[PDB]
């Protein structure tokens, strides 16, 4: 049956390079037209480049102009991408695929084999504390923890040294300024706090970090 | 030209899912459909508008009218829930729909409960100011965020964290807004506006 395999994934700094390979087996890979999609994390798809089945044509996304180029090896039914200038926002995971359309019909019909993928993540972040900031607002009462500007992961978030953990909700880390940024809610009712106290506890082993934040009005 | 798509569509088991992709020339092109899990590639269910590659089942077929195509699956399973792309080519690039979730109700549905956190005395000390919008309690389990500043919509300095499983099993995200300390003080009213199910929960701060 019909086959992609890729290789070539790799962690990089911004301005770096990485070649992207696609060995294709169970087809007669010079009459297809073969292409580079894209997914950063939690994002669609995004198309990168096209070549043609005979390699007279390729054809990129204005986002990769003028930094990637695509090529074939039809001697070895091998696809690559090489990635020069590399970017933070090229951080995705990078997929081949193939046309069902053979030679001039490759427009026209699908993609109709898919790489697994191979993973391209690009940062110039270091070790980074977080700042550990108090949410509060202006029956039950929502307080939180903003666990701001980290690097790397991991960092760990409880409430109380632990003796807290009904009505919490620990959201998950998105980047934000090439840093991560991670918050968690407790809700409470009302007669519980600030009468008792609340504590956010957070650890950040690359950067020594424990912190404890005091929740107040 | 871009494609656009809803971001979420839900039906029950056994009801027809309807996924619509529109764009500016789309009706001079050939659309295609994918289907995408998580952690999975790209599977092609549908292409030249109708037409189903062996092996996918015959529930999956697509039409199309005007600028627009349109994925239906004829008796849905929950084996269907998924990320499905609609694609087509333009004069210089191939074009990829923003996907849509097609959720298989296994639950109720839930609106999602918003709560607007201000930046802290301690962050605006560094000049800097997030805003902290919580978002739970939500199924299915897509959100579109829109932050409005003194009324105006916001374009820049946002992030919003993919949905996760809460374990009561409904969804939960946040959404961040970072601004300069002195772009904070400058404006009197903030506001998180979450859509889900086609209706709007806001939550506001106002100085």
């Amino acid at each position: 049956e019909v086959q992609l395999v890729e290789s070539g994934g790799g962690v990089v700094q911004p301005g770096r390079s990485l070649r992207l390979s696609c060995a294709a087996s169970g087809f007669t890979f010079s009459s297809y037209d073969m292409h580079w999609v894209r997914q950063a994390p939690g994002k669609g798809l995004e198309w990168v480049a096209v070549i043609s089945y005979d390699g007279s044509n390729k054809y990129y996304a204005d986002s990769v102009k003028g930094r990637f180029t695509i090529s074939r090896d039809n001697s070895k039914n091998t696809l690559y991408l090489h990635m020069n200038s590399l970017r933070a926002e090229d951080t995705a995971v990078y997929y081949c695929s193939k046309v069902r359309g053979a030679a001039a019909t490759g427009y026209y019909y699908g993609m109709d084999v898919w790489g697994q993928g191979t993973t391209v993540t690009v940062s110039s972040a270091k070790t980074t504390a977080p700042s550990v900031y108090p949410l509060a607002p202006v029956s039950s009462v929502t307080l939180g923890c903003l666990v701001k500007g980290y690097f790397p992961e991991p960092v760990t978030l409880t409430w109380n040294s632990g003796s807290l953990s009904s009505g919490v909700h620990t959201f998950p880390a998105v980047l934000q300024s090439d840093l991560y940024t991670l918050s968690s809610s407790v809700t409470v009712t009302s007669s519980t706090w600030p009468s008792q106290s609340i504590t956010c506890n957070v650890a950040h082993p690359a950067s020594s970090t424990k912190v404890d934040k005091k929740i107040e009005p | 030209y871009e494609l656009t798509q809803p971001p979420s569509v839900s039906v029950s088991p056994g009801q027809t899912a309807s996924i619509t992709c529109s764009g500016d020339k789309l009706g001079d092109k050939y659309a295609c459909w994918y289907q995408q899990k998580p952690g999975q590639s790209p599977v092609l269910v549908i292409y030249q508008h109708s037409k189903r590659p062996s092996g996918i089942p015959e529930r999956f077929s697509g039409s199309n009218s005007g600028n627009t195509a349109t994925l239906t699956i004829s008796g849905t399973q929950a084996m269907d829930e998924a990320d499905y792309y609609c694609q087509a080519w333009d004069s210089s690039t191939v074009v990829f729909g923003g996907g849509t979730k097609l959720t298989v109700l296994g639950q109720p549905k839930s609106s999602p409960s918003v709560t607007l956190f201000p930046p802290s005395s301690e962050e605006l000390e560094t000049n800097k100011a997030t805003l902290v919008c919580t978002i739970t309690d939500f199924y299915p389990g897509v959100v579109t965020v829109d932050w409005k500043v003194d009324g105006t919509p916001v374009t820049q300095g946002m992030e919003t964290t993919q949905p996760s499983k809460q374990s009561n099993n409904k969804y939960m995200a946040s959404s961040y807004l970072t601004l300069t300390a002195r772009a904070w003080e400058r404006h009197s009213s903030y506001s998180c506006q979450v859509t889900h199910e086609g209706h709007t929960v806001e939550k506001s701060l106002s100085r």
